[PDB]
């Protein structure tokens, strides 16, 4: 009986709108990082062979569903495409000096993909106290990866953690920089990167992805209602 | 198929300089950015240098940067890296890497453990 | 070891290709032509229908 | 002086018939056919510069004739003129409110943007075009009938038409100036931020400075003054004539839209 | 011994090699030369199926050629109605990460998968009334690319991982494994007979596989970069595989060898989905620039385009009985077109 279809057409459409609601409310983060980098400590602090791990938080009662991909070959561009409508990816770096030339690379690739070319980006250049440890140390040196760094001096309006050593202020926003080179190199301001200093320590990761989800939704507004 | 041979490299004292060379086949060498990265003993595979489709931009890893200079020859479709100034830590094996795709500006998994478009690679060694 | 392991699988299956029957490409393209035309009425995409039977119309 | 001044005004009214004319029809037109030919995947902002171009549309059209004088004929008083009066009426209304409602949906998505997703629907936006329209109709006809059985009307007019729109366009862009100079020191993007900035000036000055010597004409009286009242008619004109350019045309998304289209035609 | 072995494996190459350029006396254009062309093949776009709320990774028909099952992003597959647009089912998934979807031969089953690494296998003809899941088969170390029913009983899956397998429904155990691709293996399809089936990896290789012994029979290679669909001729002994290197290629199981490639100058884009028309005269391909182009699979010159579709177009399926041809996008609209 054809009016029994729709009727149960309609109901379905009743479904559908429905959770486009829950759809439309919720906010999509892609977790992406190295074996080095922190990230799982990353999903762990948020206190509210599988293939994909997802967490539900809540910032000031909007929810963030942030997914993190579990049982994968290490060849992520078929796999990655699927990610090209999520509100942003949260890059986790390993900011101790070496496999920084292999996170610059991941990041290079991730920023000038074809799908992910209009997703924002928040980088955490997470585990800063190993870093100042390690700086601090003297025993390793970033000029050994990055000669320019021999040459690059901390810019004259930096924003320094007060105490914060100077020698540490300069290696980390040497790294920052790095990244932040990549990140304009193209992209014609259609999609950001938003530099973090995390730990593994901080509690405040949440409110870091929150803004920067804000600001997102801020620009992708700001475009559709034709004011950029 | 697509096939990539890397003619050159082998033993050499530190401070020389040597001329690794890779032979495309199979592919349009001119669609595709190139790549070169190397394993060393007990590491992973390591992204050394990359050139684009035209040669326009090159890209070096900082610690060969200066020493390393990555050419491109699409007539002979052929890929060459002059070293110079050898350190004893550049002893590995070179394994010319092609972009997955042809036009891209994404170079995603030339350095993966399996990758379908890398050479057999050469092995450099440095005494 | 693995190197060789994968190696010799890889020769294996090298032969069992190498050992199959093979027809030259003429025999293929002349079936495929002669399918195509034996199917040719039957295949709507290519030969439109009358829209008083297009389920879509 | 009466030649004179006779003169200034014919050269007045040619200035704008050259310069601003132009700009007001064929981006009215343009911005309709474009947003209605990509009907599939317009969005909620599509909606209400479709409806204010509308109304831009019919505004600038009737600028010509009340660039010539040619409403000083013909008037059947019983039904052309009074229904003339009425539609351009309904019209002003139109424009004006849909003004004031995209300043304060744009409020709506640039400070409550994650939080008021409910609010702004595609079907909701079409439903408060509705009753935009609804609104200016109301507004048009009450009026008209209380007065039938004007100096009310044209109270009502510059009231509802100047001073409570006005009031909302100001409050609503200076609380998205507030919250675009606020994400602007943090983390913005400093350049197009400071374009978008630019552009809600230009919109606020460009609304302001052209609906206020009319509006400001009917207070001070509330015949006389031939010249006054076609130049003030004429800036109630360029105002329609200038929304479509600064609007869509100084915008980077609409420009992007239009040059997709005409790669498509 | 490693360079003995590869030594070894070069000789077999050298002569496969051989083999197929001496099997090689002429070439399909030059035979298919003598038949006029196709002529303009204009599609419209019949029906709009909208309700799915992000992209639309993958489609296919019933066998019933009315009712047709997509899978979206947003953790729903849908069962469509396509002569009246009604949706008959709207399944919500465990994973909103869905890259593939089935429909079952006799319409009792649908299955789905994706980036959770598991097959689910959900029952239509269930008696409470709410589609629920059937089964869910896990096994597979990397995402699900594909998966495509034999039977009620029987479904072969291929998955970023580097295999593909053939499965068990009632018991939940892989029946066996097919190994031997380096890459993801990205698409799959079933013979006409359902005894042989053809998977395209990310390489230039694609493999014939016989689900009852278990190994690779053949290996076709000639595409320069990820196979990303791959159809099987209606006939079934061709297949035709796009890649990334924006190129379409027909090759046959006999031959052994390239038949024909497909590709344009102006071209630049990959090919996410190809499938042939019911007579296999048309190969339809879907582009990443968002519009199919019906080549003529005899003189593989452009015979059409479907240019409806905004974004991506991501999946596309021609009827079993050839009536019509719907294509999925990005855009998270379904489009059938005739
Ligand atoms: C509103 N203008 C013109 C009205 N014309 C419009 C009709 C409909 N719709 C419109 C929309 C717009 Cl935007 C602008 C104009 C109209 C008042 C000027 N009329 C006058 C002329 C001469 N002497 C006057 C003396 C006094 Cl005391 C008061 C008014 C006098």
């Amino acid at each position: 009986e054809d009016k029994a279809a729709v009727e149960r057409s309609k109901m379905i459409e009743k479904q559908l709108q429905k959770d486009k609601q829950v759809y439309r409310r919720t906010l999509r983060l892609l977790l992406l990082g190295a074996d080095n980098s922190g990230k799982s400590t990353i999903v762990k602090q948020m206190r509210i062979t599988s293939g994909i791990f997802e967490t539900k938080f809540q910032v000031d009662k909007v929810n963030f569903h942030m997914f993190d991909v579990g049982a994968q070959r290490d060849e992520r561009r078929k796999w990655i495409q699927c990610f090209n409508d999520v509100t942003a990816i949260i890059f986790v770096v390993d900011s101790s000096d070496n496999r920084l030339q292999e996170a610059l690379n991941d990041f290079d690739s991730i920023w000038n993909n074809r799908w992910l070319r209009t997703i924002s980006v928040i980088l955490f250049l997470n585990k800063q106290d190993l870093l100042a440890e390690k700086v601090l140390a003297g025993k390793s040196k970033i000029e050994d990866y990055f000669p320019e760094f021999a040459r690059y001096t901390t810019p004259e309006d930096a924003t320094p953690e007060p105490g914060e050593d100077p020698r540490v202020t300069r290696a980390k926003y040497f790294i920052r920089k790095e990244f932040v080179d990549i990140s304009t190199a193209s992209g014609d301001g259609r999609h950001i990167c938003y530099p973090h200093f995390t730990c593994a320590v901080d509690t405040e990761n949440a409110r870091r992805i929150f803004n920067d989800c804000k600001d997102i939704i801020l620009q992708m507004n700001l475009r559709e209602y034709n004011l950029v | 198929q697509v096939q990539l041979q890397e003619s050159g490299g082998g033993l050499v004292q530190p401070g020389g300089s040597l001329r690794l060379s890779c032979a495309a086949s199979g592919f349009t060498f001119s669609n595709y950015k190139m790549n070169w990265v190397r394993q060393a003993p007990g590491k992973g595979l390591e992204w050394v240098s990359d050139i684009s489709q035209s040669g326009a931009s090159i890209s070096y890893t900082g610690s060969v940067k200066g020493r390393f200079t990555i050419s491109r020859d699409n007539a002979k479709n052929t890929l060459y890296l002059q070293m110079n100034s050898l350190k004893p830590e550049d002893t590995a094996v070179y394994y010319c890497a092609r972009c997955p795709a042809p036009f891209t500006r994404d170079c995603f998994d030339v350095t993966s453990t399996t990758y379908a478009y890398r050479g057999q690679g050469t092995q450099v060694t440095v005494s | 070891t693995a190197s060789i392991a994968q190696a010799r699988k890889l020769v294996e299956q090298l032969k069992m290709e190498a050992n199959i029957d093979r027809i030259k490409v003429s025999k293929a393209a002349a079936d495929l032509m002669a399918y195509c035309e034996a199917h040719a009425k039957e295949d709507p995409l290519l030969t439109p229908v009358p829209a008083s039977e297009n389920p879509f119309r | 002086s009466e030649h004179q001044q006779y003169v200034i005004g014919l050269f007045l009214s040619c200035l704008y018939t050259i310069f601003l004319f132009p700009i007001g029809f064929v981006g009215n037109i343009l911005i309709l056919v474009v947003n209605i030919s990509f009907r599939e995947k317009m969005t909620i902002p599509d909606l209400y510069f479709i409806n204010l171009a509308v109304a831009d549309l019919i505004l600038v059209a009737d600028s010509l004739i009340e660039v010539f004088n040619l409403h000083e004929r013909y008037y059947d008083i019983a039904v052309l003129c009074t229904f003339m009066s009425l539609f351009l009426q309904v019209n002003m209304y139109s424009s004006v409110f849909f003004l004031t409602w995209m300043s304060f949906d744009r409020y709506i998505a640039l400070a409550r943007a994650m939080r008021c997703s409910l609010f702004r629907t595609k079907h909701h936006a079409r439903l408060s075009c509705g009753l935009i329209w609804m609104a200016s109709v109301s507004a048009t006809l009450v009026p008209f009938t209380a007065v039938h059985l004007v100096r009310e009307v044209q109270w009502l007019e510059v009231t509802l038409g100047f001073i409570v729109p006005f009031a909302i366009i100001g409050l609503c862009y200076s609380l998205i100036v507030r919250v675009l100079v606020r994400a602007h020191r943090h983390r913005g993007l400093r350049p197009r931020r400071q374009k978008a900035l630019r552009m809600i000036l230009a919109v606020v000055l460009v609304f302001f400075v052209c609906w206020l010597p009319e509006n400001v004409f009917i207070s001070v009286h509330l015949h006389a003054h031939p010249l006054t009242g076609h130049i003030v008619n004429l800036a109630a004109f360029s105002n329609s004539c200038l929304n479509p350019l600064i609007y869509s045309f100084l915008g980077e998304t609409f420009r992007d839209k239009l040059r997709l289209y005409i790669e498509q035609k | 011994e490693l360079d003995q072995l590869r030594q070894e494996a070069e000789q077999l190459k050298n002569q496969i090699r051989d083999a197929r350029k001496a099997c090689a006396d002429a070439t399909l254009s030059q035979i298919t030369n003598n038949i006029d062309p196709v002529g303009r093949i204009q599609m419209r776009t019949r029906r709009t199926l909208r309700g799915h709320l992000a992209k639309i990774y993958a489609m296919h028909w019933g066998t019933d050629s009315r009712l047709l099952v997509s899978a979206s992003q947003d953790g729903k597959l849908i069962i469509w109605d396509s002569y009246t647009t009604n949706k008959v089912h709207a399944i919500p998934l465990r994973s909103s990460w869905v890259m593939t979807c089935a429909y079952a031969p006799s319409g009792n089953y649908v299955a789905c998968g994706g980036l959770d690494n598991i097959c689910s296998i959900y029952n239509l003809k269930t008696r409470e009334g709410n589609v629920r899941v059937s089964r869910e088969l896990a096994g597979h170390t990397g995402y699900l690319s594909c998966c495509r029913f034999l039977d009620d009983n029987q479904i072969v899956t291929s998955s970023g991982d580097t295999t593909c397998a053939l499965w068990d429904i009632e018991t939940g155990q892989q029946t066996t494994t097919f190994t031997g691709h380096t890459g993801d293996v990205m698409s799959l399809s079933l013979a006409p007979d359902t005894r042989l089936f053809v998977s395209g990896a990310c390489d230039a290789s694609a493999k014939l596989w016989d689900v009852r012994e278990g190994m690779c029979r053949q290996t076709f290679t000639g595409h320069e970069s990820d196979i990303n669909a791959i159809c099987f001729f209606p006939n079934g002994n061709a297949f035709a595989t796009g890649s990334d290197d924006a190129t379409c290629r027909l090759f046959d199981l006999r031959a052994d060898q390239e038949l024909m490639t497909y590709s344009h100058d102006n071209i630049i884009c990959g090919i996410t989905s190809v499938s042939f028309s019911k007579s296999g005269r048309l190969l339809l391909a879907g582009y990443d620039d968002f519009n199919c182009n019906v080549w003529d699979a005899l003189k593989a010159d452009r015979a059409g385009v479907l240019a409806g579709h905004d974004n991506r177009v991501s999946c596309l399926g021609v009827t079993d009985d050839g009536m019509a041809v719907a294509t999925g996008s990005w855009d998270s609209f379904l489009k059938i077109w005739n």
